[PDB]
RNA sequence: UCAAAGAGUGCU
């Protein structure tokens, strides 16, 4: 009769080669592979935990560091390895952080460095430029002899001086031009052959603290004043747009690289607020999980995610749409964060401190810088997902938010969080009786006032 | 058969907007047993990548 | 099974399952519960003294105590 | 990887039912055999005759399901991803194994000589493309380079090029007198069609040559003295001698075939 | 910032192409490292494109000598130019500094590098040796060196068999 | 909507790249089907059937003859290489049929019910009597389980490492092999569990007891799921199917149920039957087998919700709807004591006093099997990273459920006197304050929501 | 020999 049985050839199911490998079968039907959730959930289960034994940020620090405290760190935004970093002694080094030591180490104010950027003068491959602004009334540009090519083969330091007639607090370069702006008593607008500030820009008597240029819309500048303001500046106009006056004194800002309308503010309220160039009656985001103020701030050149340094000993990283920081950096030899910044290739966060020492963190704990196989990527990235998956199980919370965070800062934390309820139980009691009370809104709290009404 | 509190979510991952959003992802499974090697690379891919030892210039004028 | 990786040992523990001398532990054990037991009760009622006497002696009688206890 | 591949042969497969030239239990042969191949070639131990093994077999797909298109659907090309996916992967198969043995000139020249002959499939362009690669590992051959010249010599007739060729090798290998031989060929394989041209112009209404010839014997001098010298300058002054009498009858030897050379050329003083 | 590397052989001239760069902020942990002496990390970095083996012993020396000058021979000025698109610049890696500015010389469009990254993949391209050829003629490395090493030491001393 | 589209294309991306991969398997599972209508699938002799088979596959039928400690269970392990037989007088031997070689050896003289390999053929467990026994592969005991006493039934899980078993105490012990620790111990208060079964979709255990209602059981719950009879009689045995969607039972009073799981509902029910079924089994492709005293007929199609592939036992006048034996085998003067299904291969296994025989069923195994879970060809190496992967990937007791998809939804001195009174009079002016806030959120829903009297409403 | 367990080498 007609007759077939399931029949198995040997050759096919093993090679004939030793050497050969052994035909994989699969079948992708479901009743061959049963409990798909449950398997699913222990195998992100399984790399929640494996994720925190990995979780390995520290890699080293750049060579002895500054001898007094560290108080200024710029990129070079063409060059991956390259730092020029300042401390309040005077001294100015620019580093080679891939051999983690330093290009050359020099002595360029008699006071305190106060602003540091780097710059590619275009006066009227093998050297490297840097400007540096201090608090002794001069603004001093210098010239580092680099091994980046070998094409050639020196004038090696000072190549020219600034001077002003009042101390300068902070320093940033135009990225297409050659034109930089210091914010001293007054915000200048500088030309790298001109020794005079070439165009005066102010609101007011107030002074500038802190000033960062634009990349996307290069022509605006941001400035902050020790007035609690934010000021807005565009140069295609040579004049000030807008100001915010706020609650507390803001530090740092750092302008997203992906968004040109966006940024970012450290503020002293122990807060970091994210901002719209065009409608500033309030803040895209707030975030607020730093215990002590937010010294400085940058944003990543992926443009999702933003790093704050605080006074409390911490590094905090936070998603740009989330409130909340997801990761905690903190050692008992660092003393004081006052300036975090990524490694433009955004794999590592460059950290200066006053205890002198300049240190690497990686953006990824667990993550590492070794070429992975195309079977290793598949697997980690498909812990990734399954993660971000199932990251509000209740069990994967509580194992992946876990951090090992000091004494201190939790202490003030649960001290914070009393005084929240106590205030909160406060307007919650008086809401009973007091007829109208407008409710203030979280991102507006911490605006006082707007010049410009819109 | 009161179901256990302890496999339930708090709340509703990201980046989906409603619940029932959620469950239709779960039923969907990225596991390799159940999916095709192709179907995997494309159900695994990661939102943000970038390439070791390169300058991730910001954007230039669209 | 085969040696699991150091990974595998942190994820999964204690997953090993699957000359003796159990019997003489026993015996070992159950003299010292009853030495513990007989410990319990009062010091004054005799029975238990001519029995912790009676295990003295039926132990000696052995040899596994060389001398009287 | 081996199941992306076998993936990849998923859609043609579902074509190929889809418009009933093979069934499913013959569909389901043809995967088996791809199967065997693609562990084979992935495997250690795999050589070039894997890829000469598997680049026959689809070949003879690509014949039966030809035939099969006009005994069943009568159609001489049935638009679907069938037409197409053939040949596309034979291409997809040889630069692997390319790739992997770079040494195996004969390989090269199957895959060459498969895409030359279906030149409407593919462009000159990524001919001149993996010519440029062979040329670029193995630039001391000789064979190859008069072998693209000779592409673009006849099928594209473009003497600017083909002149380029010629020209690039004498460089890299000026000591091989059979390249400086065929140069000289192809030299007076260009004056003549002008000339012939010129000659057809009139009905309807060279010393460059000899300068490749010059400059042939001072490279081949040269070269020749290099050898039969080693790393060392011959001290003994009647060997010196007698070194320039072997490169002159060596000198002498290339100037005779060039004699020859000219006998053919009819038109030419 | 890599994207082609000049590797030189007693054999010949051997040119890499980078696919891919390393990490190059970090170069000095011990992943990336261990990753130089694996071979199959190290394929994933480079691969060989191209190989000019000398004609014989007599230019090997010549070579030999203009390289230990950091001078460019014809033989070296034809692998390059026939390798490096005309192009801003293309970046090729070359283990001598000196090497550079004779390369610049003949090609403006090429720009050298020997800093601690190219030094960490020339390393491992001589590693891996033949390894890395994937079978193509290399002679053997080490004879050829003993060969040239003879070659090459004995004529600076202007020894002779008189 | 959109980002519910979305979803949806792409899970319809994924089940048709399924069905890509369907293209991909390699073989087909087998048929039977007559060329002349007079010929029947149930008038073919297996004697005829070995004859067509390759002489190959007469090699993989295997047939052995021995009385010296009969009945034998049969048990095969789930990826179907190694072959375990347990006497009912106690001898029991570890073996692969395919190879040829047998394994361990155990002549023990003590009454062995049933036994089974628990998760790979190196591991293998024994039910003595009045104990439970485990044998390491070389045959010697790694250990004894005291907690485990009197137990015909062997069950383990696969996926959750778990060894259950069922006794006349009416004690369910669940013993979890990786960690070597018993998880639960319960009393079905049912009685005797006469027929034991395991649901593999969702790991839900299947009793028989003698009111005949069948409990579902759980490690993480802790009283029966559901409670469903399906025949006055005892049940015997217990069937699922490999989907897990239809379950078939075997009352003791010759009443045949198939029943689904999901919905709880009796498909089809069978008085008809001679004698009660032994024992029953169900095919991976859904095909069940029946054993009734020396004669075993198996129904193709059975398992589906129409009247008309209700299995009948040879026909009425042949009729269509009738559904007849896919096979009818006799052995005379035998006594089947297990059926049990041959994984990944073309045969159904028969025990019985004389010895153990493989019966050859065209369709009976899957037509192809997927290497990940299991591969019959696996090497030694691999094998111990399979247990590795699956110790890694151990589904915890507590997971079971109902539904696997239910899961991961979305739902000093005198101060120490004197500081008590402090904490104290806190607490009370606590639980009055919220009086006064429950008192004021009653106020605000009541405000949301004779002549004489009027006249003197005021006072 | 099989049979179970280690420790290195080659290579994707």
């Amino acid at each position: 009769m007609k007759i077939k049985t399931i029949k198995r050839s040997a050759d096919d199911y093993v090679p004939v080669k030793s050497t050969q490998e052994s035909q994989m079968p699969r079948n992708l039907n479901p009743e061959l592979h049963p409990f798909e959730r449950a398997r699913e959930y222990t195998k992100a289960l399984n790399a929640t935990k494996l994720e925190r034994m990995f979780a390995k940020p520290f890699v080293g620090q750049l060579g002895y560091g500054h001898r007094d405290g560290v108080y200024a760190i710029a990129k070079n935004y063409g060059s991956l390895n390259k730092l020029a970093t300042g401390s309040a002694d005077g001294v100015i080094k620019y580093w080679n952080m891939s051999t983690r030591e330093e290009f050359v180490s020099f002595k360029a104010h008699y006071g305190l460095v106060t602003g540091l950027c780097v710059t590619q003068p275009r006066f009227h491959k093998s050297q490297n430029f840097m400007l540096s602004c201090s608090d002794d009334k001069t603004v001093k540009l210098w010239s580092i002899n680099v091994d980046d090519y070998s094409n050639k083969n020196n004038e090696e330091g000072l190549i020219r001086t600034f001077d002003g007639e009042s101390a300068f607090q902070g320093i940033d370069s135009h990225r297409e031009n050659s034109t930089f702006a210091t914010g001293g008593a007054k915000i200048h607008l500088w030309d790298v052959n001109r020794l005079k500030p070439v165009s005066d820009l102010s609101w007011g008597a107030d002074n500038i603290t802190s000033l960062k240029f634009n990349q996307n819309e290069t022509d605006i500048l941001a400035s902050t004043g020790s007035d609690n303001s934010i000021v807005l500046y565009d140069l295609r106009t040579n004049s000030p747009t807008q100001k915010i006056v706020q609650t507390m004194r803001t530090n740092a800002i750092c302008w997203n690289p992906m968004e040109a309308f966006n940024f970012v503010t450290a503020n002293e309220d122990h807060n970091a607020y994210y901002y719209d160039m065009r409608n500033l009656s309030r803040s895209l985001n707030v975030f607020k999980d730093h215990v002590s103020a937010v010294m400085d701030v940058d944003f990543s050149p992926t443009g999702d995610e933003i790093v704050t340094g605080s006074y409390d000993k911490s590094i905090r990283i936070y998603k740009t749409n989330h409130g909340h920081s997801r990761e905690i950096y903190h050692t008992k030899r660092m003393q004081h964060v006052f300036q975090v910044k990524y490694s433009m290739d955004s794999k590592y966060i460059i950290s200066g401190s006053d205890d002198g020492n300049v240190r690497l963190w990686r953006s990824k704990a667990w993550e590492r810088s070794n070429v992975k196989t195309t079977r290793e990527k598949n697997k980690l990235e498909y812990d990734e997902k399954l993660k971000e998956r199932f990251r509000h199980m209740p069990e994967i919370k509580r194992i992946s938010r876990h951090r090992h965070v000091p004494q201190v800062i939790k202490k003030a934390q649960e001290i914070k969080n009393i005084e929240l309820s106590s205030i909160k139980r406060r307007e919650a009691n008086e809401r009973r009786t007091r007829k109208d009370m407008p409710y203030i809104s979280e991102r507006k709290k911490q605006i006082v006032g707007t010049v410009h009404k819109y | 058969n009161k179901k256990n509190l302890k496999y339930q979510s708090s709340a509703v991952p990201f980046p989906f907007e409603n619940r029932e959003q959620y469950e239709r992802s779960l039923r969907m499974p990225i596991g390799q047993e159940w999916t095709s090697r192709a179907s995997h690379q494309e159900l695994i891919k990661p939102r943000i990548m970038t390439k070791p030892g390169q300058v991730i210039d910001p954007l230039k004028a669209p | 099974v085969r040696k699991l990786k150091h990974h595998e040992q942190k994820l999964l523990k204690k997953v090993d399952f699957l000359e003796d001398y159990h019997k003489y532990n026993r015996i070992c054990g159950d003299i010292r519960r009853l030495a513990n037991k007989l410990s319990l009760l009062p010091p004054t009622d005799p029975f238990r003294r001519k029995h912790e006497q009676l295990l003295l002696d039926k132990l000696y009688a052995m040899g596994v105590l060389t001398t009287k206890s | 990887k081996t199941r992306y591949y076998l993936e990849q042969c998923i859609p043609e497969m579902d074509d190929l039912v889809e418009k009933g030239l093979f069934t499913k239990n013959e569909v389901s042969l043809i995967m088996k055999k791809r199967t065997d191949f693609e562990h084979r070639l992935n495997s250690r131990g795999s050589s070039i005759n894997d890829y000469i093994k598997y680049i026959n077999y689809e070949s003879n797909v690509n014949k039966l399901r030809a035939k099969r298109c006009k005994r069943i659907l009568q159609v001489k090309k049935t638009n679907s991803l069938s037409d197409w996916s053939i040949q596309q992967r034979i291409g997809f198969i040889y630069q692997r194994g390319t790739n992997k043995f770079p040494q195996d000139l004969k390989f090269w020249a199957m895959y060459l000589n498969y895409m030359k002959a279906r030149g409407n499939q593919t462009s000159y362009k990524k001919i001149h493309n993996i010519y440029n690669q062979l040329l670029k590992l193995h630039p001391t051959n000789v064979d190859i380079w008069i072998s693209c010249a000779k592409y673009e010599y006849e099928v594209h007739a473009n003497f600017k090029s083909c002149r380029n060729i010629f020209q690039n090798g004498l460089r890299f290998n000026p000591d091989v007198p059979k390249l400086w031989y065929e140069y000289v060929k192809f030299e007076l394989n260009f004056i003549t069609k002008l000339i012939n041209r010129r000659k057809v112009m009139g009905l309807i209404n060279g010393d460059i040559a000899l300068t490749i010839f010059d400059v042939c014997m001072k490279t081949l001098g040269k070269h020749y003295i290099n050898k039969h010298k080693g790393y060392y300058a011959i001290s003994d002054s009647k060997m010196n001698i007698e070194l320039n009498k072997e490169t002159l009858n060596y000198l002498f030897s290339e100037s005779l075939r060039y004699i020859k050379l000219f006998d053919e050329f009819l038109d030419l003083e | 910032p890599i994207e082609y590397l000049l590797f030189e052989e007693p054999t010949g001239y051997a040119v890499f192409k980078v696919k891919l760069q390393q990490d190059d902020i970090g170069s000095r942990l011990k992943e990336v490292q261990e990753q130089i002496n694996d071979f199959g990390a190290f394929t994933k970095l480079i691969e060989l494109v191209s190989f000019a083996p000398f004609k014989g012993a007599a230019e090997a020396l010549e070579n030999a000598n203009d390289i230990s000058e950091g001078l460019v021979s014809e033989s070296l000025k034809a692998i390059l130019d026939l390798n490096l698109p005309k192009a801003k610049n293309i970046t090729l890696a070359i283990s001598d500094k000196n090497l550079g500015p004779s390369i610049k010389e003949e090609f403006p469009y090429v720009d050298c590098i020997s800093n601690e990254l190219a030094q960490d993949l020339i390393r491992g391209v001589r590693l891996h040796g033949e390894k890395l050829f994937k079978g193509l003629q290399s002679g053997d490395l080490e004879r050829a060196q003993l060969g040239l090493g003879h070659a090459y030491s004995r004529a600076k001393v202007k020894f002779s068999v008189q | 909507r959109a980002g519910l589209k979305k979803i949806d294309e792409q899970y319809k991306k994924a089940v048709s790249s399924a069905a890509a991969t369907d293209y991909l398997l390699p073989e087909s599972n087998g048929y039977l089907e007559p060329e002349n209508e007079l010929e029947k699938t149930f008038k073919v002799q297996q004697s005829e059937i070995k004859s067509s088979v390759d002489v190959s596959t007469a090699n993989k039928a295997l047939d052995l003859s021995l009385k010296e400690f009969g009945p034998y269970h049969i048990k095969y392990a789930k990826n179907g290489t190694h072959l375990l037989i347990t006497g009912r007088k106690g001898h029991v031997a570890s073996m692969d049929w395919r190879k040829g070689q047998l394994r361990a050896e155990l002549f023990l003289n003590e009454t062995c019910h049933s036994a089974t390999y628990l998760q790979n053929e190196q591991y293998f467990a024994v039910a003595q009597k009045k104990y439970t026994f485990i044998y390491d592969h070389e045959g010697t005991e790694l250990h004894r389980l005291k907690q485990h006493i009197e137990a015909r039934h062997l069950d383990f899980l696969p996926y959750h490492y778990l060894l259950v078993t069922a006794g006349e105490t009416g004690w369910l012990k669940y013993h979890d092999v990786s960690t070597g620790q018993l998880v639960s111990e319960l009393r079905t208060k049912a009685g005797p569990t006469m027929a034991m079964a395991q649901n593999p979709w969702n790991a839900v255990m299947h009793l028989g007891h003698s009111n005949g209602t069948v409990s579902l059981w759980s490690p993480s719950m802790p009283e029966p799921l559901v409670k469903l009879l399906s025949a006055r009689g005892p049940v015997n045995s217990i069937a699922i199917d490999r989907s897990g969607y239809y379950m078939a039972t075997t009352g003791a009073d010759r009443s045949m149920k198939i029943w689904d799981i999901r919905n709880f509902k009796q498909l089809h029910s069978v008085e008809s039957l001679p004698t009660p079924g032994t024992n029953v089994s169900i095919s991976d492709t859904g095909l069940l087998a029946l054993s009734r005293g020396p004669h075993v007929t198996l129904w193709k199609d059975a398992l589906k919700l129409s009247g008309d592939s209700k299995p009948c036992f040879g026909s009425m006048g042949g009729n269509p709807h009738r559904n007849t034996p896919y096979m009818s085998h006799l052995f005379a003067g035998n006594k089947v004591e297990n059926l049990g299904f041959v994984p990944f291969e073309d045969l159904l296994g028969v025990g019985h006093q004389t010895g153990i025989t493989n019966l050859i069923v065209p369709g009976a195994g899957e037509a192809n099997y997927d290497a990940l879970e299991l591969n019959p060809f696996e090497t030694k190496k691999q094998r111990q990273e399979q247990e590795v992967r699956t110790l890694l990937n151990k589904l915890p007791a507590d997971t079971i459920t109902l539904d696997p998809n239910s899961i991961g939804s979305v739902d000093s001195g005198l101060r120490s006197f004197l500081r008590k009174k402090t904490q104290n009079v806190i607490d009370e002016r606590k639980l009055r304050v919220q009086k006064q806030l429950d008192k004021e959120k009653n106020i605000r829903k009541r405000n949301h929501q004779d002549v004489i009297e009027e006249a003197l409403s005021r006072f």
